C-alpha cells in the first residue's frame, strides 16, 4: 500500500501544469491536495472522493478511483504558485497516507532581456559595495562561488505588478581588495551581450 | 446470495447499562462489538479475529473512542433543544446490501427515542428531518458538502468492499445452506374444528417462505415467526383450518411441495 | 414512544418427554434496551442459563434470546419471566408443549 | 477553522526541555497530530494525540524523547525532554475535523533550534545599497539591495517599507541564507533582498526606503554572561530618494 507523485516540477509562468498523484490501496475514503510554501505549514486545496474533474478557480483536482489516480491542475500559472504540493489519501482504516510532495518551480517568461552587471554603494558606508547581475534570461543560470571570501546568491524573480514586469537578479559581494564587477560572475556562463558600465 | 453489512450505534442519556454501544453485523451475525465500559473494539465471530490483523482493532478502537464522544455531545444537545425531561436514547444505523443480481443498496439513519429522526438520501446528498429540531441539525450537516460526498462513496463502494471481504472470511458460516426439516401435523385449534400445521426447523439462512394451497389456489393463513433455535439454525410454521390442501415451501433456492 | 417486548417461549428441536432439548425464550421488538429476564421450573429461577447478547433490529427496537438445556417432563411446567419499563407488573409466559 | 501553536520560534540549549503548546481557537479537537520537517525532507508525522487515550508514536519517534499529552479538548502539548542539536527541526501541529473524511487544520510554525552553546547566537547587521546611476541610465528602473549579515541561527524575517507601508510589489528575497564560512559548521549567515522601483520614484527626495530585519533570538528567561544579549529584536537600514 503506497502513494507516488514527482519529486520536482519546473514550468514557465502563464501555462497549465498537471501534478499527477497515483496510489494503490485496499481501501480508499478520499484524496487530499495540500499546498505548502517553504518554512510554512500546509493549507488545504481540495478533497476528491467521487470520480471526475472538480474546478475551484485557477486550480482543478481530478480523480479516477478506478485508475487509482489524481491530478492537481494549476492553470494561468503565477510566481506565487512556487510551493510544494502534498498529496494524501484516507485508507481503509481512516489513516491519512502522505506523499513525499512535488516541489513546483515557476521559471518566469523573460521576453525582453538586457543582461547587465551593476555596482551599488552603501547608504552610510563608503568602502562597502555589491555587484548585481540583473535583467538576464531564464536560460542563463547563476552558479555559486568556488571562493570562500566572495559571496554569490542564486537568481530570484521580482514582479513589478504596477507595470507587468519581471526580472531575474543575482547579487555578489566581497571584502577582497581586487573584487570587481567585471570578474564577479566568472564562475557562471553569462550572455556574450551582457552590459558592463 | 443476497447479503448485508450494518453497524449500529446506541447512546443512553441516563445509564445504569453502558452509556454507549456499537455492534456490527454481516447478515444476522454479530461480527464486532465496542462499549463505553471496555473502551476496546472486540470481535464477536471467531473467523473475524483469525483474519483481521492486530493493527485493525487498534485503529478502529481509537475511531470508536472518538465516535462515542461525538454521540455524547449530540445526545446532550438534542435533549436540551427539546427541553425533554427524563431518560432519552440516540441511535445510528449504517449499512450495505449486495443483492444476488449484483446490484447494491446503501443507507444511513439516526433515531432519537427509537423513532426516525434523520434519514440520509445518497442520490440527492441531503438529510431528511422529521421536525423543527431535526431540521436545525440537517441545516448544519448539509453545510459540509465534503462529508456528504465522503458518505455517498463510503456506502456505495467502501461498505460493499468490506462486506465482500467478510463473506470470504466467514464463507463456511455465512455462505452455507442448511435445508429445512418440514412436517405436517393435524391438531384441533378449538372444540370440533381442525387445523393443519406446517412446522419447519433446523434451516439456514433464516429467510424462509411457508404458505398453504387449495388444489392450487393460495389460501386466511395463520403464521409463526422465524425464530432462532440456538444452534445457529432457525425455525418457523404456518397453518389453515372436502378440499385437498398442500403446504408449498420455498427456502434458499429450492422449492418444496408437501401434499397432505 | 416506548415499545413493549414480545415474549415467545419454545423448545429448540420438537420436544418429546425423555430426550434432551433446549428451552428458548425470545424477547423481541422492545424499546428501550434495559430488560431483565429469567426462566422458571414451576416458579424457580434456573441457576445455569446461557443467553445471547443485546441484539439490534433495523426497526430501531432490540431483541434477546435466553436459552437453557433441559429434558421435558409431562408434570413439570416451564415459563419465562420478563420485566421491562412497559410492563407495570412483571410478565410470565408459560411454555405451551 | 483555525489552530494556533505557541511559540513560533525557539532557541534552547542542549539538555533542556522545550514545550510546544497547540490550541484549536474555535472547535474542540478529539485528535491532534504532531508533524516534523527536517531540512530538506518531506513533512513526516511523528505522533498522534488522543483525548481520553494514550499517544501513538511512529517508526523513528522515541516515546522517551517526546512527551505529548492531550491537556484539554482545545489543547495538545509536545515536550522535548533532554534536547540535542539533532532534535532541531520545524514542528507543525495539526487538528482533525469532527467529520470522518479526515481534513486536518494545521498550526503555523514552530521553528526549534537546539544549540550546545548560546555564545554562537548573533543578531544581524543590516546595510542598504542605493541604486546604480548606470542602471537608471539604461533600464529606467532603480533596484535597491539590502543585506542582513553575520546572524545565527537562520531566525530572520526580511521586510521592505516604502514611506511607512510594507511592500511586496517589486521585492525579492533569497529563500536560503549564505554561510559566511561554509568550511566550519555552526557558521554565521548572510541574506540579501531586492527592491526595484521606478526611475522617477527613487529620484523623488521625499521618498523613504527602509529594509527591516526581524530577529528571533533568545528569551528574557535565558541567561547571558557576556556583548549585548542577542534577544528577539529588529535591525533596520534606511534610504532616501536622490535626484
Ligand atoms: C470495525 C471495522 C468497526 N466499525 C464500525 C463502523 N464502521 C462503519 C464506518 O466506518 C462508520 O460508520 C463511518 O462513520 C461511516 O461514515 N461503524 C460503526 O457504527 N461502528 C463500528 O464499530
Ligand atoms: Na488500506
Amino acid at each position: 500500500q503506497n502513494i507516488d507523485q514527482p519529486t520536482e516540477m519546473t514550468a514557465t509562468e502563464g501555462a497549465i501544469v498537471q501534478i499527477n498523484c497515483t496510489y494503490q490501496t485496499s481501501g480508499f475514503n478520499g484524496l487530499f491536495w495540500y499546498q505548502q510554501h517553504a518554512g510554512e505549514a500546509p493549507t488545504f486545496l481540495s478533497y476528491n472522493v467521487l470520480d471526475g474533474l472538480e474546478e475551484k478557480g485557477r486550480f482543478s483536482s481530478f480523480l479516477s478511483r478506478s485508475k487509482g489516480y489524481s491530478y492537481l491542475l494549476l492553470k494561468e500559472l503565477q510566481m506565487k504558485d512556487s510551493a510544494s504540493y502534498l498529496c494524501a489519501f484516507m485508507d481503509s482504516n481512516y489513516q491519512l497516507i502522505w506523499g513525499a510532495g512535488t516541489k513546483l518551480i515557476i521559471k518566469p517568461d523573460i521576453q525582453n532581456p538586457d543582461p547587465a552587471v551593476y555596482q551599488l554603494r552603501d547608504s552610510k558606508s563608503s568602502d562597502k559595495s555589491v555587484c548585481l547581475f540583473t535583467d538576464f534570461d531564464s536560460q542563463t543560470n547563476v552558479s555559486q562561488s568556488k571562493d570562500s571570501d566572495v559571496y554569490i546568491t542564486d537568481k530570484c524573480v521580482l514582479d513589478m505588478r504596477s507595470m507587468d514586469f519581471k526580472s531575474n537578479s543575482a547579487v555578489a559581494w566581497s571584502n577582497k581588495s581586487d573584487f570587481a564587477c567585471a570578474n564577479a560572475f566568472n564562475n557562471s556562463i553569462i550572455p556574450e551581450d551582457t552590459f558592463f558600465p | 446470495r443476497t447479503h448485508s453489512l450494518r453497524y449500529f450505534r446506541l447512546g443512553v442519556s441516563d445509564p445504569i447499562v453502558p452509556e454507549f454501544i456499537s455492534v456490527g453485523y454481516v447478515d444476522s451475525h454479530p461480527i464486532t462489538t465496542y462499549d463505553s465500559v471496555t473502551r476496546q473494539k472486540e470481535p464477536r465471530a471467531p473467523w473475524m479475529a483469525e483474519n483481521l490483523a492486530p493493527d485493525h482493532w487498534e485503529r478502529y478502537t481509537q475511531l470508536l473512542r472518538g465516535w462515542q464522544q461525538m454521540f455524547k455531545v449530540e445526545l446532550k444537545r438534542l435533549q436540551r433543544h427539546y427541553n425533554h425531561s427524563g431518560s432519552h436514547t440516540y441511535q445510528r444505523m449504517i449499512g450495505c446490501e449486495l443483492l444476488e443480481d449484483g446490484s447494491t443498496t446503501g443507507f444511513l439513519q439516526y433515531a432519537y427515542d427509537g423513532q426516525d429522526f434523520l434519514i440520509f438520501n445518497k442520490d440527492t446528498l441531503s438529510w431528511l428531518a422529521v421536525d423543527n429540531v431535526a431540521h436545525t441539525i440537517k441545516q448544519a450537516w448539509e453545510a459540509n458538502q465534503h462529508e456528504l460526498l465522503y458518505q455517498k462513496n463510503w456506502l456505495e463502494e467502501e461498505c460493499i468492499a468490506w462486506l465482500k471481504r467478510f463473506l470470504e472470511y466467514g464463507k463456511d458460516t455465512l455462505q452455507r445452506t442448511e435445508p429445512p426439516l418440514v412436517r405436517v401435523n393435524r391438531k384441533e385449534t378449538f372444540p370440533g374444528v381442525t387445523a393443519l400445521f406446517c412446522k419447519a426447523h433446523g434451516f439456514y439462512p433464516p429467510e424462509i417462505y411457508m404458505t398453504w394451497m387449495k388444489n392450487g389456489e393460495e389460501i386466511e393463513i395463520d403464521y409463526g415467526d422465524i425464530l432462532p433455535s440456538g444452534d445457529g439454525t432457525y425455525q418457523a410454521w404456518a397453518s389453515i383450518e372436502s378440499n385437498l390442501y398442500s403446504c408449498h415451501v420455498e427456502h434458499s433456492g429450492v422449492h418444496m411441495v408437501l401434499q397432505v | 414512544i416506548q415499545r413493549t417486548p414480545k415474549i415467545q417461549v419454545y423448545s429448540r428441536h420438537p420436544a418429546e418427554n425423555g430426550k434432551s432439548n433446549f428451552l428458548n425464550c425470545y424477547v423481541s421488538g422492545f424499546h428501550p434496551s434495559d430488560i431483565e429476564v429469567d426462566l422458571l421450573k414451576n416458579g424457580e429461577r434456573i441457576e445455569k442459563v446461557e443467553h445471547s447478547d443485546l441484539s439490534f433490529s433495523k426497526d430501531w427496537s432490540f431483541y434477546l434470546l435466553y436459552y437453557t438445556e433441559f429434558t421435558p417432563t409431562e408434570k413439570d411446567e416451564y415459563a419465562c419471566r420478563v420485566n421491562h419499563v412497559t410492563l407495570s407488573q412483571p410478565k410470565i409466559v408459560k411454555w405451551d408443549r | 477553522a483555525v489552530v494556533s501553536q505557541h511559540p513560533s520560534w525557539v532557541i534552547s540549549k542542549s539538555g533542556t526541555s522545550v514545550k510546544i503548546e497547540c490550541r484549536s481557537l474555535d472547535f474542540q479537537a478529539t485528535t491532534m497530530f504532531w508533524y516534523r520537517q527536517f531540512p530538506k525532507q518531506s513533512l513526516m508525522l511523528m505522533a498522534t494525540s488522543n483525548e481520553g487515550s494514550k499517544a501513538t508514536y511512529e517508526q523513528g519517534v522515541e516515546k522517551d524523547k517526546f512527551l505529548i499529552n492531550h491537556a484539554s479538548l482545545t489543547l495538545s502539548t509536545l515536550t522535548v525532554t533532554s534536547a540535542h542539536p539533532e532534535d532541531s527541526s520545524f514542528y507543525i501541529c495539526s487538528a482533525r475535523t469532527s467529520g470522518d473524511f479526515g481534513e486536518q487544520f494545521f498550526g503555523p510554525g514552530t521553528r526549534l533550534t537546539v544549540l550546545e552553546d548560546l555564545k554562537n547566537v548573533f543578531p544581524p547587521e543590516v546595510a542598504v545599497f542605493e541604486p546604480s546611476e548606470a542602471e537608471i541610465s539604461h533600464t529606467q528602473k532603480a533596484t535597491l539591495v539590502c543585506l542582513a549579515t553575520g546572524f545565527y541561527p537562520d531566525h530572520v524575517e526580511l521586510s521592505w517599507w516604502v514611506n511607512g507601508k510594507e511592500v511586496h510589489s517589486g521585492v525579492c528575497t533569497d529563500p536560503q541564507p549564505l554561510k559566511e564560512q561554509p568550511a566550519l559548521n555552526d557558521s554565521r549567515y548572510a541574506l540579501s533582498s531586492r527592491l526595484r522601483v521606478s526611475a522617477t520614484f527613487w529620484q523623488n527626495p521625499r521618498n523613504h526606503f527602509r529594509c527591516q530585519v526581524q530577529f528571533y533570538g533568545l528569551s528574557e528567561n535565558d541567561e547571558w554572561t557576556q556583548r549585548a544579549k542577542p534577544v528577539t529584536q529588529i535591525v533596520s537600514a534606511e534610504a532616501w530618494g536622490r535626484a
